[PDB]
């Protein structure tokens, strides 16, 4: 089978680089074709046959090369360039892709806006208590989020997810849950989550009382 | 306009088998090839094979050792893949996509399939509010949402006011719990101004337990 590889797997660069990726086959093939795909979402052509751009393709995607050696160019990248870019090819059975560039943008720093919230009322009800804490739209993807409970910093007891990047400003999110029993819940009144970010001059605390 | 719309998530046991439909539109389903594709994050793409509609010759990647079949039904413009013997390693996402031509792209491609493959038992998901407070106002905005814990497998899919809100929505991967159940949360950021006088409804969907879930989100009183 024809071995695609492309190079680099990933790579960060910022609105109007001119980014440039290969895709390498084994062996020689008539063509490739590229596609674009965004997380979560199915991939979509991008180029067919080495050089022709797709139906809706911006003119600033090109692509060039013959036999094993082929490259897809950005010339002036935008933030919904975001995606992981794929090489392909079918001149010789079974079809293969190339293992995807994951392109991410850089841009300014973004302090993140913090949000914390109780749990609700139908899940104490159910002896749960789960308190998320969401930092919103910032830049870069590295916060760190800790939970503290009556001051008291927790270990344990928490976890996290972070949003792939922003199509369309560029930044990233992150939802931190902290799980406790009902019971525990209610042992404690302080419930607070501090987060540091190179965007803040002083660490975040967002924090209320249990039963306010 | 060209429409490959699938069949929802499923779980399977190992060694069971997996049906996977796709109901093509907007073209003649008999003028172009259907090919199925995998995606196993992060194991990249991965063609099974395809068929034509027309004649009913199907090819396939030989790596799939004859477990898939892919048929079509010219009736009702559907094609489908069927995967036997399901393995752990079976769990992905599957696409439809069409070929419309040797020197084009897959131009159109379904929005895929999920198909996870343990002996896990299926639990739907419980759905919480996430009410805006004062707690939750940055500068004349307000963040609310919905989590939605202990499911499983995945996916569990997030829409707004069915779909009419979908500025400043972050619907966030989900993480796995201790116990091996899923949790996962989705916010909006909205104005603060309007909370009295707009509705906010997350509406969750767990097709693999057959859960539908639309929950008001109010502000705290």
């Amino acid at each position: 089978d024809i071995q695609m590889t492309q190079s680099p797997s990933s790579l960060s660069a910022s609105v109007g680089d001119r980014v440039t990726i290969t895709c390498r086959a084994s062996s020689s093939v008539e063509f490739i074709h590229w596609y674009q795909q965004k997380p979560g979402k199915a991939p979509k052509p991008l180029i067919s046959a080495t050089s022709n751009l797709a139906s809706g393709v911006p003119s600033r995607f090109s692509g060039s090369g013959s036999g094993t050696d082929f490259t897809l160019t950005i010339s002036s990248l935008q933030p919904e360039d975001f995606a992981t870019y794929y090489c392909q090819q079918w001149s010789s059975a079974p079809w293969t892709f190339g293992q995807g560039t994951k392109v991410e943008i850089k841009r300014t720093v973004a302090a993140p806006s913090v949000f914390i919230f109780p749990p609700s009322d139908e899940q104490l009800k159910s002896g749960t208590a789960s308190v998320v804490c969401l930092l919103n739209n910032f830049y870069p993807r590295e916060a760190k989020v800790q939970w503290k409970v009556d001051n008291a910093l927790q270990s344990g007891n928490s976890q996290e997810s972070v949003t792939e990047q922003d199509s369309k400003d560029s930044t990233y999110s992150l939802s931190s849950t902290l799980t406790l029993s009902k019971a525990d819940y209610e042992k404690h009144k302080v419930y607070a989550c501090e987060v540091t970010h190179q965007g803040l001059s002083s660490p975040v605390t967002k924090s209320f009382n249990r039963g306010e | 306009e060209v429409q490959l719309v699938q069949s929802g998530a499923e779980v399977k046991k190992p060694g069971a088998s997996v049906k996977v439909s796709c109901k093509a539109s907007g073209y003649k389903f008999t003028d172009s090839e259907m090919h199925w594709v995998r995606q196993a994050p992060g194991q990249g793409l991965e063609w099974i094979g395809g068929v034509d509609p027309e004649t009913e010759g199907a090819a396939y990647n030989q790596k799939f050792k004859g477990r898939a079949t892919i048929t079509r039904d010219t009736s009702t413009s559907t094609a489908y893949l069927e995967l036997s013997s399901l393995r752990s390693e079976d769990t992905a996402v599957y696409y439809c996509t069409r070929g419309y031509d040797y020197d084009y792209a897959l131009d159109y491609w379904g929005q895929g399939t999920l198909v996870t493959v343990s002996s896990a038992s299926t639990k739907g998901p419980s759905v919480f509010p996430l009410a805006p407070s004062s707690k939750s106002t940055s500068g004349g905005t307000a963040a609310l949402g919905c989590l939605v814990k202990d499911y499983f497998p995945e996916p569990v899919t997030v829409s707004w006011n069915s779909g009419a809100l979908t500025s400043g929505v972050h619907t966030f991967p989900a993480v796995l719990q201790s116990s091996g159940l899923y949790s996962l949360s989705s916010v909006v950021t909205v104005p603060s101004s309007s909370l009295g006088t707009q509705t906010y409804i997350c509406n969750v969907n767990h097709k693999p337990s057959n859960t539908k879930v639309d929950k008001k989100v109010e502000p705290k009183s």
